[PDB]
């Protein structure tokens, strides 16, 4: 670190023997999946004998 | 060949995207600079 070399954006100090290509890339992927099932069964039998 | 003097004087960021570097066309990637940047 003799030369106190810095990345051009001024963010980080780097050793004299390396160089940085700035590729400031971000990837986002959000996947949401909702499954809802509802089954309602209702029965009613009624028998009357007189 | 460092820009730290100018940063000390001007207090500005350096344009980080610069020509003069080598370009591997097969792999499409940057490699060490060819032209001199002072």
């Amino acid at each position: 670190y003799t030369n106190c070399k810095t990345t051009e954006d001024g963010q980080y100090i780097i050793p004299d023997e390396v160089y940085t290509i700035p590729q400031k890339e971000s990837n986002l992927e959000m996947n949401s999946e909702v499954l809802e099932s509802w089954m309602n069964y209702q029965s009613t039998t009624s028998l009357s004998i007189n | 060949t460092g820009f730290q003097i100018c940063k000390n004087a001007l207090k500005l960021p350096v344009l980080e995207v610069l020509p003069g570097g080598g370009w591997d066309n097969l792999r499409n990637v940057d490699m060490g600079r060819v032209m001199d940047l002072t």
